[PDB]
Parts: C-alpha cells; structure tokens; sequence
C-alpha cells in the first residue's frame, strides 16, 4: 500500500545496501533466511507464497564482484536471484563507461526488473536510488537509470542518497569530473537529493563514537540508520506522520534547491550511553551542531531554508516544540526571512533498532535532520574548481572522450554547477 | 570472469614470468602439478583470472612464452613450476636474436609471430570476457624487446579496446648488461608509447639496492629481483581476483593514473620490505606502510621521485585495514610533500583497498607512480643513445636485418618528446 | 553386488550428467557444495549438496559415494578428487557400460 | 527370458530368478532341476551362475 | 473407456516413448516390473488378471538396436515383448525404403498388433502417432501406416506429434528430401500433427533448463511432459475438462490447417525453483514467449488462428481467465480477425509429475500451449528451398529412385507443399 | 543381426585385416583363443555381426583370406590373432602375382576365384541378414588389386543390393614403393567406381604424415598404420555393433554421402590421435574432437581437402555426449568454412552417436569426407600412368597375359570421366 522500490547502483551503493537491508530486516524481525517466525514490511517487502519476504530493491553493479559477495554472504537467500544484476566489466570510474557504452543493456535489464517490481506494488510512494557520485557505476550508470526513471515511470517521487565526494581527503583522481557530470544529470531527475560526504561521516565516528580507525562498514551503518529513520514513518505510526510525498511539500521552497544535509542524533557507543540525558532538546541542538552534520558543510555560512526533524522513539509534541523553539530563538542558527515556519516535525513510536555487532548505542530517542539550507552551494563551490583546475589542462579527458563523451558535455555541467551556485546566492538573498 | 592473458618474452622476460606463476600458484593455492590445494575458497572463486581448468582439477595458466633460442624455456620447463604450462603455449625459434631488436622484431620474430598470434587468438577467445593482456619483458634486449613490441602492435591492432600491460626492466644507469642497451631500449620506447596502455618500468640497478639497503640480502640472485617484481605484478591484479572493500581493476587504475595518454609510464614498488633483522623491530601499520611506500628507496625505479613531481600516484592495500586510515594518511602525505605533488590535480592519490593480503602479510601495499622524475631516465637512454648513433656504433647489424637509418631517430625523436612532456608537466604552473 | 555396482554406476551417471552441463558448473557446484571456507568438502556438506540436487537418494548411497570419491583416508572431499570422480564420462561411463564386471 | 528377468544386465540370476525363467518356459520344471542343473554348470559359485 | 493406442516409429519415435512411457509409470504409481502396489490408467494401460499392467503401445523400428535398447533396458516386463516390433534392415534414411521395399511387411504386421491392440479398448479416442520426420524409417514407415490407418479405421483422431528438421543445424543431409515426402503423406491422413523442432527444444533446455550441453534424454524429457500434459484431461478429473476430439473442434478451423506449434511453461530446473512466483499470469506469459515455444517459428511473424490451454495443478478459472484476458489485451500477441474467440482453456487438477533424476523441479501449475497460427507456413518455407536446391542437381535422387519411387513423387511432393504454403497465407490474409 | 563379411586381399590387405581383427577382438572382449574374456554386455549383445559361434565359446571372424602366395598367410597365422580365423577361410594359390595386376586378375586369380566365391558365399548364405561385405586391399599391387576387384566384380554380381565398402591403400605420392603402382591403380579404380559402393582412399604417407605430426612416433612400422587403418575400420561401423544415441548403419552412412553414384571415394580420418606428451594435457571435449577431425593433417588421404570442396561429410561420435554439442559444433564448422562446403547442398555433414567409446579412449569419432580434393590424386595417377603408357613401359608383361591394350585405355578414360565429374561439382553454381 506504501511500496517504496530500492535501488542500489555500485559498489558504494550496494554496501550502504547491505547495511540498509541488514537493518531493515532487524527492524521487522525477518530473519536473513527470507521469512520471519500488521503488514509493517509491506513498505520494504513482498511475502511469497512460502510466506518469504522477499526485498522491493535491485542490486546494478556493472562490476560481478561486489553483487557476488551479497549472493555469497548471509543474505543470499532473501534477494531475488535476478534482483542481483551483475556486469561484466567495470565502469573503471568513468562516467562515459557508466553512462554510455558498458550500461546500456544493464540499464535496460534493470528497467525491466524495476517494471517488474513496480508490477507487484498496488501503490508506489517511489524510488530510492542509493549511488556514489564520484564513480563511473555511481555517476554514470545512476544518472542514466535515473533519466528512464524519469521518462516512463513519471511522477514516481525520486529520493537520491547520494555520496559525494570530500573536501580534502578523496580516493579517486577523476572524482571532481565524474561528480560534476553526475549533479547536472541529477539536477532535473532526482525529486530530493540527499547530500553525504565520508569525511564528515568519518569525524562523526572519530569523535562521537571514538572511533580512531572508521571504516565503510561503519560509515554504512550510519547511513543505514539516516535512511531507516527517514522511512520511519512509513512503516511505523506515530504522532505527526511524515510522508514521501511531503518530504518535497514541506522541504523544497524551489525544485533546484532539492540538496539536502542529514545528521543523526545521538551518535553515542555503549560505553558513553545512559551517561548523559539524551532529551529531545539536547538531542536536538546536537542536530543542529555542525559536528553531527553528515557533510562537510559548516550551516553557519548559509541560512537554513527549511528542516524537517524525524523523532524516534518517546518524543512528545511538547519536547519537539519546545526544542524547536529554541533553536529558532537561537542567535546562531540563522534561517532566511522569506520561510518564518522552515519547520516540518514528526514523531514515530519505534525506536531505533540497534544492529548487533554495531558501535551505535539503544537510545529511546533519535533524531534523523533533513536540511535544505543554502550553505550546501559551499561544497559545490570545492567540486567547482576542483573540476574547472582539471579541465584547464583537459586532464582525463580523453578517457572519458574515448567512450562517446564531448568537451561540450563538461562544459555544460560545469555551467550548470555554475547556474546552480548563481541560485544558491539567489535564494539565500532576500 | 575478467581474464588477463599473460605473455612472457625473452630470457628475462621468461624468467620474471615463470617467477610469477609460481607467486601466483602459491597465492591461489595450486601445486606444481596442477591440482588446487589451497583448502581456501575465495582462491578458487576467481581462478579463472589467470588459470583454465583442465580435464582434472589441473588448471593451467593462461600464458604464453616466447622465444627465439631453446635454452631459456628447456630451463622454465624444468623449473620447479614448469610443468603447469601447457607446451603449446611454448613458441619458439632455433637461431636467438643476438640481443638485436631488428632480429626480434622483423627478421625472426616475424615467422614466429603467427604462431604467437594464434595462441594469443585460441587462449583469449576461450576466455568469457577478456580484460586484458600483459606482457613481461625487458628493454635493451634482443628477442624480449623486439618480439614483445611487435606482439604488442599485433594485439592493439586485434583487441583496441582490451587493456594491455607491460612490465618492461629497462636497462640499468650505472652498469649497463648488454652493450646495444640504448638501441633496444629506445626502439622498445617507441613502441610502448604508442602502443601499451600502461607501462611498468623496471630497473636491476634500483632492485640490487632496494634489496641490499631495506632487505638487506648479501647475494641477490636474480631470482629475488623476480620475487620481487612477481609480488608487485601479483599485487596491481589482486582487486581482480579477490573481493575489495574498495576495488579497482586494471581500467580503473588506468584511468585514475594516466592524465594524458602517452603519460602512461609508472614507476612501482611494494611495501612492506623488511630486513630479517628487524622484522620484528617494525609495526606492522598502515602509516608505516604508507612511510616506507612513498621512500625513494623504496622505488623500484631507478629515478628518484625527489627530483620530479608526482603527477598521480595509485596505491593498492591488501588486508584488513582502516579506509579512513588509509585515506587520512595519503591526504597528509601530499599536504607535506606538496612540494613533490602536482598542483593543477586536487587529489594525487588513487587509493585501492582489497581484503585478501599476500600469504605472509597481514598489511600489505603496491604503489604505483606517475611522476616527472622517470624524464631524468629518458634523458640518459637519449644521452647514451646519441652517444653510440653519433658514430653509427653497432648499428650495421640493425640496417643489415631490413630496417632503416631512420627508424631509429624517429623512436629517440618520440622518447626526446615523451621527455620534454614531462618536464612541462613538471613545471606546468596552475592559470 | 551386481545390484548395487549397477546403483553406483547408475548415481555416479546421473550426477555427472546433472553436473558438467555447462562450463565450470563442476566447479561452480563444488564452490556451492560447502558453506564454510575451506575446499574440503565434508560429509554433511556432500549430502547437504546431493539435497540440493533434485535427486531422491538414501543416506547410505550418499556415503558410499563420499567413500568412493577419494578422501584419502581423509573423509573430506576435495577438488580433485570431485572433480576426478565426477568428470563427463571416464570412470562414470566406463562403470555404466561394463555390466558383466 | 533370462535377459528379460536379468535387470543388471549382469548375466547373471539367482536360484529364484531362472527357475522363473525355466517355469515360463516349460510350466513342470521344479526348483531343485534347474539348481541341479545350476550346479552341474558352475560347480563352484554362490549362485548366479551364467544365464 | 477412455484409452489411446500410442504409437512409436523410429529412432527419435522409440526414444521419446521411453521417455513418455516412464513419466506414465511414473504418473500412475505402475512400477517399470509392470504391476503396482482407480482405472486412471486405462487411457495408457490395460491390467491383466494378474494385476500387471501392460502399456497399450507399439514401437515400429526397421533397425533392432533401439527397440532392444528397450528389451535391454529397465523397461522390460513392462512392454509386451511382440508389441515390440523390429525390422532386420534399416532405412537408411531412405524414404522409398521405409516405405516402398522394407516397409511394407512390418506395416502389416504393426496393423496385425494395432487391431489386437484395439480390440482391446471399450472406447477409443485415437491415437498418438510419435515419428521422426526427416528419417526413413519415421517419414516412411509412418506415414505407410498413417495412410493405412486411415483407411481401415477411418474417423479416429490420429494426433501426430512429428519431429521437423531445424532450420540451420541438422543430422542428416537427405533429411529435407524424406521431410518433404513425409509431408506431402501426412498432410492428408493425420488429424492434429504437432509439430516439434530439435533446434527450439535445444534452446529451452539451455535458457531456460540452463543445460549447454543438451541431450535427447532431456528433449525427451520435455516432450513427454507436453504429451503427459496434454492427455491429462483423459486421464484426471479436472474443471474444464478437455477431451481428444476436443482439441480438433477448438482447435482445428480447416482440415488442410491442422498443424500446431507447442509450448511448456514453466521450465525450471531444481536451482532456480520456489524462487519466483510461477503464478497463473506468469507462467501463461511464459507459455506465449516465443523462446518457449518448442519451434524455430516466431509466432510474431504470422497471426494465432486459436490457442488451447492446458492447465495442470492449482489453476483457479479466475486466474485464467485475469490471464487470457490481459494475453488478448496484449499489442504483440496477434490473432485472425475471423476467430474473435481464438481460445480453448481447460483446466486439470492432478499437478504435472517430476520425473526424479530428470532436470525438471516440482510445480504446482503448468500449462501446455498448443496453437494453430499461420506463422508455422515459415517452416514449410524454410525446407520447401532446401529441398529445390538440392532437387535441381537430382542429388541422391538415384538412392529414392532404386527403392520403387519415380521423380513424379518428388514433384507432388514439392507442388503439395506449395500448395500448403498458399493455403497459409490465404488464411493468414483478410 | 545385420552381418558384414570382411574380406581380405594381398598382402598389404591379409596384414591391414589381421590388425582389425586383432582390434576387433579387443574391443569385444575375444581373447586369441577365441573365448570371450572381455565383462562387459554390449560386447556379446552384438559380436555376431562380425563373428559366429563355433561348438564352444569361441568366436571366429566371418573373415576370408586371398592371397596368391602362401608366406603372408603363413605369417598372418603366426600372428598374435592368427588362429581366430577359420582355416578354410585361407584361400591362397601357389605362385603371388608379380605385381601384375593381370596376373592377380585374369591368369592366376580366374583358377582361385571359384573358391574364393565359394568361401564367400558360404559366409554370406550363413549370415541371418547381410549388410554386406568389406574388402581391405591395395591398389598397386598384383594380387591384391587383381583379385580385389575380381572378387568385387563376382561379389556385385551375385548381391548387388548388398553393401559394398572398401578399404583401398591408394599408392603413394610422393614415395612409391614398386614400378607398376600406377598400371594397378588405373586398372582398379576402373573397377572400383563400377562396383564398389563405398570406397575408403587410404595413402601410406598420409599415414606417415599423421604418425609424424599427431603421433609424433619415431620409426614407425607397418603395424602402425595398419593399426590406425583398424582404427577407422572399426570406428565406421560401431554403430552396428553398439547402441547408439544416434545411430546409423553403413548404408546410412552411404546414402548421406553419396550424391551421385560415382562420387563414392571417401577419405577418411581418425580422432583423437595424440603424442603420449601431451595426452595429459589435452582436453577431452567435443570441440577439440571436432578441431581435431576437421584438420588436413588428419586425414589419412594425402589429398587436402583444402583445395577441394566437401561434397558431403559424415561424423560418426563414440561416446556418452551431447548431441546438441555435436551438432552445434558441426554446424559451427559449416558456417566458418562454407568456402570449402558445397552451396547446393543445405547440410554437409551426417552426424552420428554411439554411446560405447573404444577401449582406452574417454571418446572417439570417425570422420568420412566426400571432397573433391581427391580429383588432385586421381590426377596425379593418371599423370604416371599416361608418362608410362605412352613408352608403353612394363605394357609386355600386362599384354602377355592376355588382356588387350584397349582396356588400358578404357580405365584411363572412365578415371579421367570421374576427374572431370569431381571438377564439375568442385566449381558447380547453385541455380
Ligand atoms: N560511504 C561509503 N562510500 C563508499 C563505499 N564504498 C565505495 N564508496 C565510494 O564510492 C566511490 C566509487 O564507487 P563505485 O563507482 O561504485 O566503484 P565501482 O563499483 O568499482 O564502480 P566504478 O568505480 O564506477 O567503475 C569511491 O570514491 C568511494 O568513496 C562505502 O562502503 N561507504
Ligand atoms: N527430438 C528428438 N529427435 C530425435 C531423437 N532421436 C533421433 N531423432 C531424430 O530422428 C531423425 C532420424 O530418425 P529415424 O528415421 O527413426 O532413424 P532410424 O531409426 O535409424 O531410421 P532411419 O534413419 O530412417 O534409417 C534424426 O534426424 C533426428 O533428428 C530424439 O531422441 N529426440
Ligand atoms: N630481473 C631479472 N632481469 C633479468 C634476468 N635475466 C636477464 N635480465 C635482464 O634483462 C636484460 C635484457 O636481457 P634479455 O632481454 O632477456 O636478453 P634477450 O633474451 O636475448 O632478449 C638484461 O640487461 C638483464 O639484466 C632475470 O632473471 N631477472
Ligand atoms: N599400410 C600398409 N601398407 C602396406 C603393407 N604391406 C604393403 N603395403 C603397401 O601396399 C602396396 C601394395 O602391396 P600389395 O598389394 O600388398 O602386394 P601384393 O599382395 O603382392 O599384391 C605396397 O606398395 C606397400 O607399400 C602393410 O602391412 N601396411
């Protein structure tokens, strides 16, 4: 009745997919078997005649090793077989590769599982689409998937996890280019863009949990758990529900500014838990602390536009407002003056699962923040020159020229990024 | 189900080649005779990257030797891993090019090469999906050289889009092994250039101290160099063969490391290189391995990065290690030796995590380095080359096989201009 | 037996018909036939796979087939020797054929 | 009739199977003739003699 | 009261009664000694005083090596020894010898057995006539008794499940020669001829069995399922009971045009079981793929006339009806514009039998798809040229010459055949 | 229960049968006293096609021996399988034909003939059914040529619906071993396309080309190609003799081949032969054997049928295999050489299965190729043929005789009529 149909393109998409799925069934009880010992699942699962759950997600890799580790490990039995989709060679991070040559027919057969899987929803909330932008698989093969998406299906609210890359630190040499060309294929095709940077995640872990050597198990995790709290309310009841559908009504003043900061709260291990409070109001402003901010992105440069809070767990209507209204009357936090409300509340009756093995403590409250804020233009600002440094010399621009690509591809991204930073001082302005 | 087609050619080419399949026997857990042994499931998972299965459980590697004189494959066939080989995988002459490039190239490896290429063609249509070949030979030889650029020629016209690698042992500075060194080195340049899509550079002089200064042995034979050197080609696939927690294959390696296409030499090393004697003295750590990765002794090349810029750098990590470790360390490498970094690339660092370590290691590292400073060794092939071209100096044996006066100046007039690539790289200022 | 030299001839066949009916499957079975990590392939690993394997088999034909397959006095499988036992025709067809043996 | 009684295709009966046969061929033969008779073809053996 | 005399004549004849035979043993719970431990069996088996139960078959060979592969197999005391008939010299894959020299004498006496065989019956609804077109002894010998069952017993379904030559691989070299013959026979004389082809069964088993390496056991194997699925209704009580000459009346709009393409649906081996729905909807879309279909004919090519469904297991009315419908909903699928109805469905609730050992899983639903189109004229085409080219150079015409035919035979033959394609497309055209 | 009658002519004939036999019985299970020893069932279901029961256990080749002189015999009974043959199927004169095909076919072969009709159909009226009579001789020999097609002539008189098959060594090209070859060759041939059915073309070099290069043997006798020989005898009619997946008698053999009655020369060819080196190595596959059979160096014509064109190809499979493998892979040699294959015939090649392999062998199959590259031997015959024909060299001892000049002449023109027909569908245009 609530369908949600999950993607996850690449490697980072499919290992933030494991820990979202190995969340998820924690969280309904289904065992990694397939079946579990009302209709909560509903939203994540499909129950077969058996009466095995099976997940409404697809797993695109061009790459055959990383679906492999998932048809080798412990969930191997709850995907559909044909749900994990497997190239046979790599997108060697380039955008051209993903999104041209290599992921034409796995793009094709994808459309035909997701049409599938969307056969098998009376309704259809929409997509999730879990990528890394910075990588040809992520990038390009994502972008693409997202533009048929957008063709056939149509008003399919798109949800985009995407994983951007860090300021400083970064892993690949090509990640400016290929995440430059993927924000212009996700400007017009992703409804709300969640932004995620593993820097800022791997400070959340060094200081919150105190954990000196994070990893991408950890930092998926994390994200597992943002995505969970965030689809709380479709599975769960509570006061205040929340929506898919509204997340845009009540979070994009404009469908550019669709970019999104998340943090999560609280990020506490055992040892540091039942230590301190934990009440809404402090859970709250550690929210809107910059520290807990999954991106690399200080909020005090922009203004916040709008905010919505998901509550798990015993959060009465009173403590959200009240903690709101502290944070409003708070001199640092600064909002624009066109959005006096820039506020969307809602509270859900499940805590948080806690995943054994995890670091993250049981809290009886968590707070998952969604921003729109204007101060996001900033890191776009880093990937902007970072990019147009590379292109000056025209540096691996011939591998992605080699795989059906043109100077003029880049230029128009970039000039986008560039129209895209032009709206961001728009709409923080007056 | 990414198949790589190993190639092997000449005497030192042979000898790196079969050091290796033993490495990689070893690793994947197969005995001289065949049969899998390794009691250890994600070796066989993708055995088929460098193996087939025969009628048994023998498997066999996927290579292909190659040869103009008996003596050097007599030798491989009875070594201690000779027999996993299939022996028609064995192509080769009577009469040796006498260390001479035109003799490997044009005169006795042009009958040989058909059958070369019809072996390359029955080994690689079997394979499901090829990724590539890579071919193990050594500049400044006669049928190594010779034979593996015309090879590689073959098989870029054949297969444009499939990877090909190259590790190619270029002559030494300081002592030199054959005479015609500069000629064959200059002439295989030229053809690497144009041809191979990644290079490997390899110098004896560089291994004898590496090997002598951090391992410290007392008679390197040339079977340690080959260790070595096996261990460093081993580990730039190791992300094929083994599950990563972030994996990179040979294209995505290309792709982060070559900025522009005929930029595409690499100088390599693998860490960590312990002495017996303080094997125990050292932590075994990521930033330590990191340390002793970007050391110039380290360098298996004999150019010193010190005196160039490092236009990329890629690093391949093999165990169970900390991504944010890894990542943390290579950003405060480049912010100190920012001086050592290009400007105008942002990040100069392609790391690669897999999680499967080299039996031994719990923490290991190949490096992989794009930098100016390979320019310094161009420069001495050019001045050694010029040297003996200035008196025509062992060149009638070239002009008497069939090549002109003219196909020499063109290979230094391409590696002179490789040269002065680099240098503008190097000293290419941003805006 | 003949009865029971015929019923191993008959099993072995029909498993390496079932098996070897594309490349690699003989190794892709094997890789299936154990969960745990190492190669060798135990006893309840063997009958887990026959199971897996639609074919109606007793426990104690399964075992005579593990036995059969050398363990080397070991009592785990290995490649080779599943791969040996298990390969198209050779052992399997020459045990069907020869009845009068 | 052997054959067809022979399942194995091993050449060989028992005691129970080529008295069947020797039945369905001629309807007065006892059991004990055809064991003689088994007997008298393989003096040693523990039964299934030759069809 | 319901029993079918099966005929078996040649090589490919015998082979897939073995298999045919053994999924009826099977089905029936008649062990292969002959007797099992009610009168379900009488369509396939007649019981003796006894209790043993013999098969109401006749294997017709000219060559004695497969019929006593039979006496020699594990199927010995079920069959009756003289129902076994086996000729000294073989074909040769020679029409004139299977049906002008050797024929003749074993003919009569396979008509010698066939009368004892019926006079054996209380009812009689036809019977099943498996040959190999393509081969002497199928195309000769058969069609020498098809013509004479024609005239002695007159207005029995005679439903001929012949074997075409594929249309590019192929054993013999004058097996379009001896195909055309037999053609020209058995357009005349066979009530239903279903028509199966080596190439497409071959393509099933490896798409959809996932066997590259086929061999005739297993193509066997799925035909014997088709038959099996196809007189089930004779056998088992069912909603929609479907009878043999049902399938002629709904089947069957002109008597020239009686050919029918088959289809099985699901085809899954053991790996692949229980992992996808295999619901009614589903499994009839399978039947209508046209890589199911066991013809190298696309059914696109040409327009279905009519379609008759068997469907075998827990098949609720509703649900095939929901799936008829959305077929007939559907653009690709085409029928004639004269046959607005163009469907037959028929339901059986005794679920398919698993023939252990064999690939085949278990299903609790299956459906037999056999349709007459005008798509099947592309076959007839395709040997229609590969007999001319080789009837212009007369190649081993002298081989059919010596054994008492003339080239006025092949010429009919060949104008007969042209005369079939006419037919076909004057019923495919408006 | 469809019986052959094997026959056996001079002394390359009686020696080739003596090893056929001797393989024959080691297939079956026969030991040289004639009992069977061999366990396993589908020997005995079928040993009557070749062998009758005597009043013990032993079985006895339905086998007749001709000779002119009595040594070969007396060494073919010395031999390892000598005393499995009936005695009075020994039927030998006094005085060998000189080599002259005269002498074997009108002086000395008329008085010995009538026995030799004798024994043969004494065989032939014991046998239940006939499929017909098989005759190992060679051309270029006196009493083997002359009294083959003599007994061939006699033997298609009395049973012309019975299968005729011949096994004829065609005298060699390059290396002959006596003067006459090409008088007995061209007087043979004559015969043969009149009489014989089915004609296997068998050359003593092409024979030591495959025991060279496949077999890698060293001095190889006699023995060896007369066992090769007894390879493909045996190999072309196991279908009779063992059940089949797909199975096909010589008369079905023989109407997928023959297209016109006198295009029946055949060459023919044996799979998998293989050094002992590389036995391990090889891989067992349908495939290889396919690769294998289709060679020209396998085949024991010297003819290559490269040159010519395959009229029509018979592969007859041992082994428990995948017909669909087979047949794509058959297929799959169509499509990639259609320039060698006919165009006017849609399906070249006449596949058949046997579910038995030969003793030893994991599989096996036969190969049988109607080409028209054997035009290219008939024409290298008739080129000595007419050089001693017009000198009218060695014609005295032919002439005394008593056999006119004429006939030379006559056999010249009908093999030239068959050259020429071979021509004719070698370059013939579809429509
Ligand atoms: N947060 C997080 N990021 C990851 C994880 N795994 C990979 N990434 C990021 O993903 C980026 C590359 O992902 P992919 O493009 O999918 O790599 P791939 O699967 O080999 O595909 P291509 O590189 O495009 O050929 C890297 O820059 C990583 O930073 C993870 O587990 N967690
Ligand atoms: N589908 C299928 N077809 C088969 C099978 N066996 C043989 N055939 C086909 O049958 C054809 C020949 O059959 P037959 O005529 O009966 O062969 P035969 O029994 O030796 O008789 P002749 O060939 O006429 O002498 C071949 O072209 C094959 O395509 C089988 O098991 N399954
Ligand atoms: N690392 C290593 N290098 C070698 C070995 N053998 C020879 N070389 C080097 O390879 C260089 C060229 O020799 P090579 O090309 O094999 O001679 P060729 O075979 O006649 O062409 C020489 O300068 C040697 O120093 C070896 O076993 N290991
Ligand atoms: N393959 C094979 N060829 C032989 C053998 N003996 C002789 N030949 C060849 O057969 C040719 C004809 O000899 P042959 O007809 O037997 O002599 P004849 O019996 O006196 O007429 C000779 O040129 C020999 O080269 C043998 O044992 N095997």
């Amino acid at each position: 009745m609530r369908e949600v149909i999950s993607i996850h393109i690449g490697q980072a998409g499919i290992q933030v997919g494991n820990a979202c799925w190995e969340l998820y069934c924690l969280e309904h009880g289904i065992q990694p078997d397939g079946q579990m010992p009302d209709d909560a699942f509903n939203t994540f699962f499909s129950e077969t005649g058996a009466g095995k759950h099976v997940p409404r997600c697809i797993f695109l890799d061009l790459e055959p090793t990383v679906v492999d580790e998932v048809r080798t490990g412990t969930y191997r039995q709850l995907f559909h077989p044909e749900q994990l989709i497997s190239g046979k060679e790599d997108a060697a991070n380039n955008f051209a590769r993903g999104h041209y040559t290599i992921g034409k027919e796995i793009v094709d057969l994808a459309l035909d599982r997701i049409r599938k899987l969307a056969d098998n929803c009376t309704g259809l909330q929409g997509f999730l689409v879990f990528n890394a932008v910075g990588g040809g698989t992520g990038s390009g093969l994502g972008s693409l998937l997202l533009e048929r998406l957008s063709v056939d299906y149509g008003k399919k609210s798109k949800l985009g996890f995407t994983v951007y890359p860090s300021p400083q630190v970064s892993t690949a040499v090509v990640e400016p280019y290929n995440s430059v060309l993927s924000t212009h294929s996700l400007l017009e095709h992703t409804d709300v863009a969640v932004m995620l940077d593993n820097e800022a995640i791997y400070d959340i872990c060094r200081r919150s949990l105190d954990i000196e050597r994070p990893t991408y198990t950890n930092l998926n995790r994390l994200i597992a758990q943002v995505i969970s709290s965030l689809t709380a309310s479709l599975r769960f009841d509570g006061a205040l529900n929340v929506d898919i559908t509204e997340f845009q009504t009540n979070l994009v003043p404009y469908p550019r500014i669709h970019f999104m900061l998340s943090s999560y709260a609280p990020i506490i291990s055992a040892e540091k838990a039942y230590h301190e409070q934990l009440s809404v109001a402090e859970i709250t402003n550690a929210a809107f602390e910059p520290a807990s901010m999954m991106v690399k992105c200080d909020p005090r440069h922009g203004k916040y536009m709008a905010c919505c809070l998901m509550y798990r767990g015993d959060v009465v209507p009173k403590d959200v407002n009240a903690s709101v209204a502290t944070i409003k009357t708070k001199r640092t936090i600064q909002f624009v003056d066109w959005c006096p409300t820039g506020f969307k509340c809602g509270i859900n009756y499940q805590p948080p699962t806690v995943v054994p093995g995890g670091d993250l403590a049981k809290v009886q409250r968590a707070v998952c923040m969604i921003s729109n804020s204007t101060a996001i233009g900033e890191i776009f600002s880093r990937l902007d020159h970072k990019f147009d440094l590379m292109y000056a010399k025209r540096a691996f621009v011939h591998w992605y020229v080699g795989e059906g690509m043109e100077e003029g591809e880049f230029s128009e991204a970039r000039e986008d990024l560039a129209a895209l930073e032009k709206d961001f001082e728009e709409v923080g302005a007056e | 189900m990414r198949e790589i087609v190993h190639i092997q050619g000449g005497q030192c080419g042979n000898q790196i080649g079969a050091k290796f399949w033993e490495v990689v026997s070893d690793e994947h857990g197969i005995d001289p005779t065949g049969t899998y042994h390794g009691d250890s499931d994600l070796q066989l998972e993708r055995i088929n990257v460098y193996f087939n299965e025969a009628t048994g459980g023998r498997y066999v590697p996927r290579a292909i030797l190659m040869d103009l004189e008996p003596g050097t494959m007599d030798s491989v066939r009875s070594g201690p891993y000779g027999q996993i080989f299939r022996p028609d995988n064995f192509v080769f002459g009577q009469t040796g090019a006498g260390n001479n490039w035109a003799k490997g190239h044009y005169t006795e490896g042009a009958e040989l090469i058909d059958s070369v290429l019809d072996v390359v063609r029955k080994e690689a249509e079997s394979c499901d999906c090829l990724q590539g070949f890579q071919v193990c030979h050594s500049l400044g030889g006669g049928t190594g050289s010779g034979m593996g650029t015309l090879l590689i020629s073959k098989i870029r016209e054949e297969y444009p889009d499939r990877m090909m690698l190259t590790f190619s042992v270029v002559p030494s500075p300081k002592v030199s092994d054959t005479v015609v060194e500069p000629y064959n080195a200059t002439l295989s340049v030229h053809q690497l250039v144009e041809n191979a899509d990644e290079c490997m550079v390899l110098d004896n002089e560089a291994l004898y101290d590496i090997c002598f200064r951090t391992l410290k042995l007392t008679t390197p034979t040339f079977g340690d160099l080959n260790h070595l050197i096996s261990a460093v080609m081993s580990g730039i696939t190791c992300c094929l063969r083994f599950p990563g927690q972030l994996n990179a294959d040979l294209r995505k390696l290309a792709v982060n490391l070559i900025p522009f296409p005929r930029l595409h030499f690499f100088m390599v090393g693998f860490t960590p290189l312990t002495s017996r004697g303080s094997q125990q003295y050292r932590a075994l750590t990521v930033p330590e391995l990191t340390q002793q990765m970007w050391d110039a002794k380290n360098m298996m090349c004999a150019a010193d990065p010190r005196h160039g810029r490092y236009l990329t750098a890629s690093a391949l990590f093999r165990g169970r290690m900390s991504t944010k470790e890894v990542d943390e360390q290579m950003l405060n490498v480049q912010n100190k030796n920012s001086s050592y970094f290009v400007e105008w690339i942002p990040n100069n660092v392609k790391s690669s995590v897999c999680d499967i370590p080299p039996k031994g290691l719990k923490m290991s590292a190949t490096f992989i380095g794009n930098s100016t400073a390979i320019q310094e060794m161009f420069k001495r092939v050019s001045e050694q080359f010029t040297a003996m071209f200035r008196r025509k100096a062992f060149l009638h044996w070239y002009t008497g096989e069939g090549m002109d006066e003219m196909e020499f100046t063109e290979a230094e007039s391409n590696m002179n201009d490789l040269v002065s690539e680099y240098q503008q790289y190097q000293d290419a200022s941003a805006e | 037996t003949f009865e029971q030299a015929q019923s191993d001839a008959l099993l072995t066949s029909l498993m390496s018909t079932k098996l070897n009916q594309y490349r690699d499957k003989l190794r892709l079975i094997f890789r299936q036939m154990d969960g745990n990590r190492n190669s060798l392939i135990d006893r309840e690993e063997f009958i887990r796979g026959i199971a897996k394997l639609r074919i109606n088999v007793s426990k104690a034909q399964v075992e005579r087939l593990f036995d059969l397959c050398d363990v080397d006095k070991s009592g785990e499988l290995d490649y080779e020797e599943f791969v040996n036992r298990f390969e198209e025709n050779g052992l399997a067809s020459a045990a069907r054929n020869q009845t009068r043996a | 009739v052997f054959v067809r009684n022979d399942l194995t295709r091993c050449g060989q009966l028992p005691v129970r199977d080529m008295t069947r046969c020797c039945q369905a061929l001629v309807p007065g033969i006892s059991e004990r003739q055809v064991a003689a008779v088994m007997a008298v073809v393989d003096p040693n053996s523990a039964g299934g003699v030759d069809y």
